């Protein structure tokens, strides 16, 4: 089936969107975006979120994420989240609100509570991230025990994450 | 995983063609793989110079002025360019390479998978 | 799409498979040659520079490689993932890990 675009939500004609996609409203899709969820897996991406050039966003066939609409997806995106350039979001997985995800940078199967800043170059398998932690660039977190020693979120480091989309 | 094993896969392209939006002025002799997103912000403009190829995948996103990729700079698939940077001379990045706000020494050259950011010049 | 790219004297062998959005590219005073039995990854660009760039045969060469300068790739090596070579060659039967660079 096809994708929902909420008629307030700009989305480039550049941008490639495939199949059950939720994009709500105020959400940004920048250009050589691909969204891609060609398995009957839902994905939502939730109100004024931001995809910039060349993110991308796959789907596992079997694996689903309860979304706070008590439906189950394979990605659910919260509000206001920030997905940048190159960055990947595969498969089962969950970004809350306000989450930021830094460049070229990996969330699969996995949980981020909502307010976590993930940098560059990083990778988040096979956890629940806890809310409000951020994970250095060049990262790789695939245990549930170096997610619960993360950092959380520096009031610097959301002004680092706040410069990187500037508009 | 090994080395750059973590980062993202490496996607086909959709068209032949890339895509360019904002400032750009492009050379006769260049080459850009299909897929190939260059950016430029109203403030900004991309400048790529004789003989210079852009390897598959790759995003040059020009923010708070220039980004200048001079003559024989080489750019492997997905290398990512964001904020101002002048590549030197002769230059060569490996796949998967990120510079933000950063610039290479002309004839120097780029592990792949490298991570070059400065917060501001 | 499924095509790639090529420019200046490349030679390819018929029964060579190569990767979409592969660039091919060699100077003027410079050349190509691509073996038979060869696999060139998604995404590999090769630039020929001072000299020839020589694929020999049933070599592999994965994603994201890249060959600047003048190299042999010798018979059969097998490139990881984004290797990256710079005037610089590769035995027969010689392999690099994924993300390496070789340079001279």
């Amino acid at each position: 089936a096809e994708p929902y675009i909420d008629p307030a939500a700009q989305v480039h004609a550049i941008a490639s969107i495939i199949g059950d996609v939720r994009i709500a409203a105020g959400v940004r899709v920048a250009a050589g975006v691909s969204i891609r969820a060609d398995e009957g897996a839902p994905f939502q991406v939730g109100k004024e979120s931001i995809l910039q050039e060349g993110a991308v966003i796959h789907g596992l066939e079997y694996g689903r994420v309860l979304g706070d609409d008590q439906a189950d997806y394979s990605v659910w995106i919260g509000q206001r989240v920030a997905i940048t350039h190159k960055a990947l979001i595969h498969g089962p997985a969950y970004l809350g609100d306000d989450c930021f995800v830094g460049f070229r940078s990996t969330v699969f199967n996995a949980r981020v509570g909502a307010g976590s800043v993930i940098m560059m170059h990083a990778l988040v398998q096979d956890v629940e991230i806890p809310p409000g932690r951020y994970v250095p660039s060049g990262a790789i977190i695939t245990t549930q025990q170096q997610a619960d020693r993360l950092p959380e979120v520096r009031p610097e480091d959301r002004e680092f994450a706040r410069h990187i989309i500037g508009s | 995983f090994q080395s750059n094993m973590h980062l993202p896969p490496l996607e086909p392209p959709i068209s032949d063609r890339y895509f360019a939006s904002g400032e750009v002025t492009i050379a006769a002799d260049v080459v850009i793989a299909p897929g190939v997103l260059l950016i430029a912000e109203a403030d900004s403009r991309i400048e790529i110079a004789s003989g210079v190829c852009i390897g598959l995948g790759s995003v040059i996103h020009a923010r708070g002025g220039a980004i200048i990729i001079q003559a024989g700079a080489l750019l492997a698939a997905g290398v990512l360019i964001v904020g101002q940077s002048i590549v030197g001379r002769q230059a060569c990045l490996g796949a998967s390479t990120t510079l933000v706000n950063t610039s290479i020494e002309a004839g120097g050259v780029t592990a792949p998978g490298s991570l070059l950011s400065a917060e501001t010049p």
